[PDB]
């Protein structure tokens, strides 16, 4: 917390291209972004300081192309190149519960599936908090 | 004929300034210098000889000072019989290591939209073998179709059963186009659709055309790709006499992708943040898709409703330009319900007693009111019990449960998550069926044995196997 | 007409307690 | 003797309920109503910042 | 839809000027607007392209203005002028049935009565599906 | 200021200004009084106030034009005052129906000089500039009565809220920040 | 009410700095500020015509500065300064009631003490109507 | 060293033009011509040799064309051992009239964060004698701690409770600095510490240090208080081996002051108003307070809530800044219950089995269970009323409600406007108390018995008397 805005900015991508190494040589490799929120907090700090025009609640007009040219790189590669692969588990946390939200409406259309935590179930003694009802895997 | 200098590069948007020629809006202009190929589009006259422009891939590596070619013309595409079997880019480039597309003719992707006095009047059903689709909704030929729902409802399964039921069957030719979604899956299709023969490697007895751009592009070449996919219809509905099909995945990514230029090119947003000239574009690329009196285009769109919300700008300016919708609902789904279709929210204009008859008309009608009287009694039922009911009262609300039922289907792309075979159902048994719950024949069975399954016949035949190992 | 008028089915649709106590009956 | 006293008690029951369901649909109006200009406010601002920034 | 703006904000005007040929001459008539939202969406267009301040959901400040000019055309005249008539029919879309939008609270000011149209009674079998309790003619 | 009922002009003696400014400190009133109209119900329970302001919360039929007219009649009777009549945002169909029905009650006539109201409209198809100043025009004619005279009047409003509304459009006319609920920075003082 | 809003704004320190002429001279004194909400709503109509960035409520950022000076300057002295006093009643006024609003919260955390005053004792004959369940003094 | 001229004067932002010699950023400036000290800060290069700075004070007469010095170094504070039993400003001044400061050596007041090789992860348990947060959410040594609340819900007694109970007993210093608040209180705290013995005017043995800026100074000075304060924490924790105390109150006005000046400074705000460099500025205060391989600092901070919202972006952010949260509600001090802390609603980092040990995390974990489920039976009571539950459900909600009524208590601090006695109560009696309450041992006894006392001892005795 204590560095730049650009660091936060720029720190998911080259943990990305360290991971792809070991993509093209035939082996498999697991890579986790811990919340991702606080990097679109910094990129709308370095935008707004450039003097382009706000959004909506000033994020700037592109964050979905932030996060959609990252999520990509994670494939399954056929023998002609190697058999290596790579895996994504990002983080997302959300304001009293509210999943309708601009910023993780456009994380939930990206990925595969999903896990949802409560505080309810947590409280009740059901840990980890898992909710089976609602989450799943395509 | 001229030549120019870049001046000016901020995020994806480019200032070219020439000195001898200016060219006219929507033209191509081509940089040098670049290994690959990158491609530029003329959107706005600044004056002082200068434009402001909009790029096809990534900018990187650009200087100030660089020297840029006009071609002279909006983007060309190859066009043709050549191109069955083949997956090509947003500009026309081959993306499946096979060689080069050689073709005779080529086409721009900027047309104008048919007159008034080529319009055609005609309407006939398309029965596809879905009970809910061909009970509540009818398809018709040469008509516009939607899709509407949520993320993770199942829009992708219906439209990819709709393919393989309708397609295989069809004299014509088809056209694919994917904007802005998964690579994962324009893998999957690629690879699907070669074991069931539709695509040949060896022969020259293909039926469908492929273009892709995913959501790993930037946002110029995401708005773009559906022009190009329907550039490549129109040759076969007007330049040979034959009916086409055409398929589109989330048409919504074309709305969204015109909201992230909009403030570097100088302007003030509207609502909820997005760009003035929402409903202009979107019905200027909506007018090419009909039948003319030269040809018939049978199209089906897939729409992307955000937060379940249909009051959104983007999916509210879209009904007015459909025949018939479709609505799928999160609340059905959570009950075990496949596929997750609205019985009470979906629309078709040709539901008249003169086109389908008065038999078909009065079985759906009668269907909808009971499912509109079931609602209001479960408001009694939360604070007296459900014993405290007149009998009336508890026979309407076993009908209804059992006719809720009915109305789900295992499909046959689904067998990996089911687990069952698929069926296919004609429109005879879909009405017939109907019409014998509700006069009430089947007053002493138990709700399971109307679950998954396809015609009437098959509920009776699963009781007696549930009474056998009971 | 200003004011909020209510409809069939909105007992169920919150998804509250008494939602849950009516399916489970 | 017992039927009546179980009537004239479901009686009274039924009217405290409603009484009890007037008082919550009372504060209810309120709290919407201060959300409803709130959005309003909220989203006059935005377009104002975005048109002056250019 | 596939024309420019101002053909969809000159359309009105043009159809009015029509009818008022009759009123003039002793005769009758009697006019249909269809979607009168689209008319103040292509309105809002060319304002916003212009530079004008925006106000409201981004609408101009002069919204009211421009339709109350319109159906204030519409009159009974007395013997002297010949006796002509002219009839107005404006039809407005609601969003989740809000009736204290933008646009539905200005066009409800300037008119003289409403026929409301609802949804749920038209899967219960009540065909028009017209709400007796909330339609009025002063 | 001009005629728009097709009798001729308007023959006076005197013109006054339209922007004036209020009383000053040492011309108030510093006792309170009761203005006695004549009915039972509102002399009962809800008596109005001499140079006070009344809401009148109402629609239509409910007999609310027939109410206006009897004030008038009542107050030109008791105690020998006149009336204006302030329409701001006015319909016209309506307008004309109630200059056609104050001719036959006898409030206004059109053969002597017995009239007892003046009216000022300022209808809906105008810029919202002329509807916003309508309300200092009805004004401006009862403070002749009052201060050349020295007599007692009554001034009727159409609608005040429409009278908010004009004024809020033109602030954004002029570009100026809006306040909240998309209001004009300048509502109480206006 | 008629007076301009610079007016309506500078009034509250003149009366205080007259106030503060006694205190400083061993003597005893009292103030009472009728209506702060009227002075912050004068001040935001002030600030947005200086193209100010409104926020809540469309109020200014330096409400509470506002206010926050102005109650700052009662005092009770000590004997070497002369032993003078100063005592101020502020009035404000809510709506329907509610108390958790921007000003009532931010004048609430700076003095020294509340009394409330309902409306439903105020109708049904308790006068004063005093809620002393809430009404405290420090 | 060099010489300027001011050009621009707008609220509290002055802009000064420099011939030669332009001084760089952070460095402080003298005002030439005035009755009292003024300093300046330079924040911005425009160009064209002119700086853009922020003021320490009030800058009403300033005339343009008048003249500014330059100094060389940023802000500096007089820091060592005889700041014990002093009063300091924001730029080290002594208000308490009793003379200069004598101090050997200074320090500037911005530095930069401990690195990441001098962190410690130790691990220990503070006990306060406070049912409610020994129980639930216990506090640690060497950690940060936060209150929320909103308006009038009691921080401050917090604060000064923990004070009286924690400062006391301590062998090492301790620091509190004030940011935006009463200057009376700061007055009752000065006279009640002269009072009990921490400040000793004749020798040399207090143990506590005061910086205040109140809510009456101009933006520019509330802005930059605290770093005064962590300066003098610092120096006590390096140069010397000690462990401090830190008490911070109402660290939210360090931003709101923040956006009084963003506006000025032409920049475009974010949202709801706020600057857009709002975590990094607070990231760069906050990682400063920490503890590290020389010493171990403690802190104690009371954050504040605009009109009763925990979702504000500015109290949203300080949640990822804490080892142990304690959040206030409104609604249960309109019950009655104080202090006023909700228990399904604070959390604590050492809250596992192999550090408190079992016994303690399973009546912690049983307790937060039961009060959970009698929360999702509200809507069934609210309306169809008691009489439709079954046995089990009335034996949980008695049971709920009984255990709501013993996590109050009565504070010393309070003792004056309430007319009771303080209580303190070991950790031991609080796990056996609800240990007794969980097993059903006094289903006999009324509801109203376990109200504001101590130990469970004192239930039956006002039971028996309550008969
Ligand atoms: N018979 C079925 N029809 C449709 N979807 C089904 C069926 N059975 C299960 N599903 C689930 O519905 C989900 C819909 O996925 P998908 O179509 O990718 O969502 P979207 O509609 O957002 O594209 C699948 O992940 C699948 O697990
Ligand atoms: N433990 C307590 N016992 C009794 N009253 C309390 C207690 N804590 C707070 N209060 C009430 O709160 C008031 C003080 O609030 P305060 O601590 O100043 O709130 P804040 O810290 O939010 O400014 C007192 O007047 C008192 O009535
Ligand atoms: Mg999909
Ligand atoms: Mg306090």
């Amino acid at each position: 917390a204590s560095d730049a805005a650009p660091l936060q900015y720029l720190a998911p991508y080259s943990g990305c291209s360290m991971g792809e190494y070991f993509r093209d040589n035939g082996k498999h490799a697991l890579i986790i972004y811990d919340d991702l929120s606080k990097q679109a907090v910094a990129y709308r700090q370095m935008s707004l300081l450039l003097r382009r025009p706000p959004g909506r609640e000033a994020y700037p007009g592109d964050v979905f192309y932030l996060h959609s040219r990252l999520l990509e790189r994670a494939a399954k590669m056929n023998d002609a190149f190697g058999g290596g692969s790579l895996t994504a588990l990002p983080v997302i946390e959300t304001q009293a519960g509210d999943v309708s939200a601009y910023i993780p409406t456009n994380v939930i259309s990206i990925t595969d599936g999903q896990i949802f935590l409560e505080t309810e179930l947590f409280y009740k003694g059901i840990r980890p908090a898992i909710n089976v009802g609602l989450s799943v895997s395509r | 004929a001229a030549t120019g200098r870049i001046v000016a590069v901020i995020g994806a948007v480019v200032d070219v300034q020439f000195d001898e020629g200016l060219p006219p809006i929507l033209n191509a202009l081509e940089v040098q210098g670049r290994e690959t190929r990158l491609v530029l589009e003329v959107a706005q006259h600044l004056g002082e000889s200068t434009v402001r422009t909009i790029a096809m891939d990534g900018t990187e590596g650009l200087v100030r000072g660089q020297k840029v070619l006009d071609s002279g013309a909006p983007i060309k595409i190859p066009v043709g019989p050549e191109t069955l079997g083949r997956i090509m880019n947003v500009i026309g480039e081959p993306i499946d290591e096979r060689g080069p597309i050689k073709t005779k003719q080529f086409a721009a992707i900027h047309a104008e939209a048919p007159e008034f006095m080529e319009m055609s009047v005609e309407q006939e059903i398309l029965v596809t073998g879905i009970k809910v689709v061909d009970l509540l909704a009818p398809y018709a030929k040469g008509g516009k179709i939607g899709l509407f729902g949520g993320a993770g409802v199942g829009k992708t399964v219906l439209i990819m059963e709709l393919i393989n039921n309708v397609a295989k069957a069809h004299g014509g030719y088809s056209v694919f186009a994917g904007v802005g979604e998964r690579t994962r899956e324009g893998n999957d299709l690629y690879h699907e659709m070669i074991e069931s023969g539709v695509i040949n490697l060896k022969d020259a007895t293909s039926k469908v055309a492929l273009v892709y751009g995913q959501m790993n592009e930037p946002p110029g070449a995401r708005a773009r790709v559906a022009l190009t996919g329907l550039t490549v219809a129109e040759y076969f509905r007007d330049q040979e006499g034959q009916d086409v099909l055409l398929f589109i995945d989330n048409i919504f990514r074309f709305t969204q992708a015109g909201s992230e230029v909009s403030a570097l090119l100088g302007r003030i947003p509207s609502a909820v943040g997005y760009q003035p000239t929402l409903a202009t574009d979107m019905g200027t690329m909506q007018e090419r898709i009909t039948t003319t009196k030269k040809g018939s285009i049978t199209s089906v769109q897939a729409i992307y409703v955000p937060a379940d919300d249909l009051t959104d700008p983007a999916p509210a300016t879209t009904f007015a330009h459909l025949d018939a919708t479709t609505v799928l609902s999160r609340a059905i789904a959570e009950l075990g319900i496949y596929p997750a279709v609205d019985p009470l929210d979906s629309t078709s204009r040709i539901m008249d007693p003169n086109i389908v008859g008065s038999e078909h008309y009065d079985v759906a009608r009668g269907v909808q009111k009971i499912l509109q009287d079931y609602k209001s009694l479960q408001d009694i039922i939360a604070i007296l019990g459900m014993d405290e009911l007149s009998e009336e009262d508890k026979l309407t609300v076993s009908r209804a449960r059992k006719i809720q039922r009915f109305l789900s289907q295992p499909f046959q792309v689904a067998e990996v998550f089911t687990g069952h075979l698929g069926k296919l159902v004609p429109l005879k048994e879909t009405i017939k069926g109907f019409q014998q719950i509700l006069a009430g024949e089947y007053d002493h069975l138990p709700e399971q044995a109307f679950y998954m399954v396809g015609p009437i016949e098959e509920a009776v035949a699963k009781a007696d196997k549930l009474a056998e190992e009971h | 007409p200003e004011g909020v008028r209510s409809g069939a089915g909105a007992v169920r649709d919150a998804g509250g307690a008494f939602g849950k106590k009516e399916q489970a009956d | 003797e017992s039927t009546t006293s179980e009537q004239s008690a479901r009686m009274t029951a039924m009217d405290n309920a409603s009484k009890n369901a007037s008082e919550m649909i009372d504060k209810l109006t309120l709290t919407f109503n201060r959300t409803r200009q709130a959005v309003i406010t909220k989203e006059l601002i935005e377009i104002i910042s975005g048109a002056a920034a250019l």
